[PDB]
């Protein structure tokens, strides 16, 4: 049911993330003896990153930004607006800092119940911009008022940000 | 609980900053969009007890006919704004400016010469030309203000009403000259870029006879129980760092003295338009002039 | 083959923008530096046959004792240029707005209070404070002009002569006071900030009592052969693309009203700079006041 | 004398130009088959690159900027605003187009009879701007006026540039 639906996707989210800091931690006495100049260095990053895109359902996207490089699996290039920012992390990288942003452009689940039930999801902040929408009527950076519309619904708050997930109906 | 805004700006303006407020105060900012009187008149017949907190935009410090139904206030940075355009009504403090323009569709225009409000009367341009409501708009009163005052004759306006097809809401002018239905029309700076930066044909013209400038305005809202934050919120909106914002992120005319204009494409800055002095502007009430002209 | 420019101006100043049009027209311009009123006097004396071609930089509207040495002449552009500062003078262009100002070692001073001509007063600050001769610089003499402007006291001129102390060059005063062997001076905008942007502890301060604002102007100079591309030049030097160019690269000032102000650092924009009016502005010719305040 | 060294230097910059004319010929049909955001094509690049570098006597530095790249062998990061701007081009790399920026240091010539002779070089354009300088007195990008000279010197147009090769003693 809806109700099965946010439960099984807050878990995994928190799974998720949790993940996400445990790259963080490890790796953290691994990058500042790495150099992303060197191809080598590099090649060892991108192993490190697709791992933990892979331990995971959710389709993720990377983003690793600095001086003169950009590094990412959104290889055909999908425009991130669209997509739920996760995470956001500064790396120490021997030659410099580097931003690491985490994209989650969908979930197996989510994109099952919306062709098998036609069930939508939204993330939507704690003054009610949405994050997240898979439903054509609903758009990034614009704002979800619940009271414009007449949907069952079940939402739960995710427990890496002040973050609501709303599956609904109709 | 929640902070309700009046506002007759466009989402796209105002919505990114409310919410950058939002999220320093931790506030909830709903807007309640319309016409500029239209608001003001739905917001007459409301409840003390169902009224919102704060009206920002429209020509507030010239247009609002019912002064009991706000709270007499004036921010404490009336001292950086710019001398000629700060309020010397009390219940309202000054926020922008923003020039008044004519839209022109450079794929219909061919040859035809709009250079301002007496080139919008030649015959070709009979039925082509948009504007919006003066009675419930401030963009429309503005502009039949400013082609009364360029020979200060009431026939002018009349020629014009004549020649023009006249629309409920300002945004509509905008968008239906920008898509090819009209050749030309009536509307403001801001939103006429709005258009003009999504790829549309959009020429702005500020007219050669005169250009009106609004200033538009921030009032506090007479209710039962006034949002706390809502002084915070009119003090946020008058600083600097936001003002800075809105020049530099959406090309708006400050209203402070230490706030610099941004560079060109299309917007003028201020000293190369032909604005009205204080001289030739029209001295009669908004009520007056609406039942004048009509 | 060579055309030669006065210039008052720093190189980092001119050097770049000029080194575009030596590019731009296939000629070779040079430059003669020096302080406003010695260029002057070297030109006058100067044998016709020798004498360069345009001279650039200083209050040339308001300092030229010699009208015969230069020929008539100004540019298409002055239409576009600022009302109120553009040239009534036949001779002279205008061509910038720069300010003067005092500069503060803010190394050096610690809690005493410097925003004008009276706080440079303070005995404390006696042999401390730093200008150039009013007789051969722009920059001395605008001051002296400022202060002798606050109460139209001629004492208030003597009292800073003997509270400070006199240099030959303009340039001198800021890097001294950048260095800390003055706490303060009497500068130009454009000398205090590309100090402070080499990264040497100066703050520009506008004096309350009414800052003095240059007007700076460009003129031709009368000689045997003038060089054919001189007219270009002066037309380039006010085109709105180079002018636009003095205010990105380098926080000038423009004359001309299409060309906006940039949003820089601790530099003020016009508008919010306490401004000597037109109104309490010294009449008294060059000559004269030079004589008056010995 | 100096009006050897003027000749055997003008000589050599003008073998050296003419190097990499050939270079940006030869590959120009090679190069729009290679992509930068692949690392074997990256080094495909740089051993085409270094090749040429060494292919001549002057020390001379590559930059190849462009979207999320810079390639140079500066591996000190010396300041090029102190070296010779040389040459410059715009390669279409298959994925974008990327600028090649050629910058010489010294050369071995220069060098030694600055060291054995105290003969210093200049570069300038028809405008006397400085464009290379061995003296400290000089500083590139300034100008240098041939009144205030004072020296025993010979020039030369050098053939790929309004350039003006100045060999001077002090
Ligand atoms: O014309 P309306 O429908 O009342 O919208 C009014 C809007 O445009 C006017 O020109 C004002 O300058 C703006 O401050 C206001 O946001
Ligand atoms: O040494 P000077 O004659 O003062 O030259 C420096 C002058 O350059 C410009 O023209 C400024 O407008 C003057 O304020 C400044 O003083």
């Amino acid at each position: 049911t809806i109700h099965q639906h946010v439960d099984e996707s807050q878990s995994s989210l928190h799974h998720t993330e949790k993940q996400i800091q445990t790259f963080i931690t490890q790796h953290n006495n691994s990058f500042q003896e790495l150099d992303l100049t060197n191809h080598h260095d590099v090649t060892a990053t991108k192993r490190e990153l697709l791992k933990l895109i892979h331990q995971q359902p959710a389709t993720l996207y990377y983003e690793l930004s600095g001086p003169n490089q950009f590094i990412t699996n959104n290889y055909e290039h999908l425009n991130t607006k669209n997509m739920y920012l996760f995470s956001t992390h500064q790396l120490k990288f021997k030659n410099s800092t580097y931003m690491l942003k985490i994209y989650m452009a969908n979930t197996p689940r989510l994109s099952e119940i919306k062709k098998d039930n036609r069930q939508f999801a939204l993330i939507v902040d704690q003054y009610d911009n949405i994050l997240y929408a898979n439903d054509d009527r609903f758009t990034i950076g614009e704002k979800y008022r619940p009271q414009q519309f007449g949907f069952m619904n079940e939402s739960v708050k995710l427990n890496h940000a002040d973050h609501r997930l709303i599956i609904y109906k109709d | 609980n929640v902070l309700t805004v009046y506002s007759p700006y466009q989402s796209n303006l105002i919505r990114p900053i409310l919410n950058e407020f939002e999220k320093q105060e931790h506030v909830k900012i709903e807007i309640k969009h319309g016409s500029t009187q239209v608001l003001l008149s739905n917001l007459h017949n409301e409840d003390f007890s169902e009224r919102g907190d704060v009206f920002m935009g429209g020509v507030l410090s010239e247009t609002i006919d019912h002064p009991e139904d706000f709270v007499p206030y004036q921010d404490t940075s009336v001292t950086q704004q710019l001398e000629d355009y700060r309020s010397n009504n009390k219940y309202v403090t000054s926020f922008l400016l923003m020039p008044t323009v004519i839209v022109v569709n450079s794929d219909l225009q061919g040859d035809i010469k709009i250079r301002g409000y007496q080139d919008l009367l030649q015959p070709i341009l009979k039925g082509k030309i948009a504007y919006s409501n003066p009675n419930t708009t401030t963009t429309g009163y503005q502009h039949m203000r400013a082609i009364y005052s360029m020979h200060h004759r009431v026939s002018d306006v009349h020629q014009f009403q004549n020649h023009a097809m006249q629309l409920s809401k300002t945004s509509k002018v905008i968008e239906d000259v920008a898509k090819g239905k009209y050749y030309a029309g009536l509307s403001y700076e801001q939103d006429a870029r709005t258009w003009k930066n999504k790829g549309y044909p959009v020429s702005i013209v500020y007219p050669i006879e005169g250009t009106m400038l609004n200033v538009d305005g921030i009032a506090l809202v007479k209710n039962a129980h006034p949002h706390p934050k809502r002084k915070k919120l009119v003090q946020y909106l008058t600083s600097r760092s936001v003002q800075q914002r809105l020049v530099a992120e959406f090309d708006a005319k400050s209203i402070r003295k230490d706030v610099s204009e941004q560079s060109d494409q299309s917007i003028e800055n201020l000293k190369n338009i032909p604005l009205i002095p204080k001289s030739k502007l029209p001295d009669i009430p908004h009520h007056k002039f609406l039942e004048m002209i009509q």
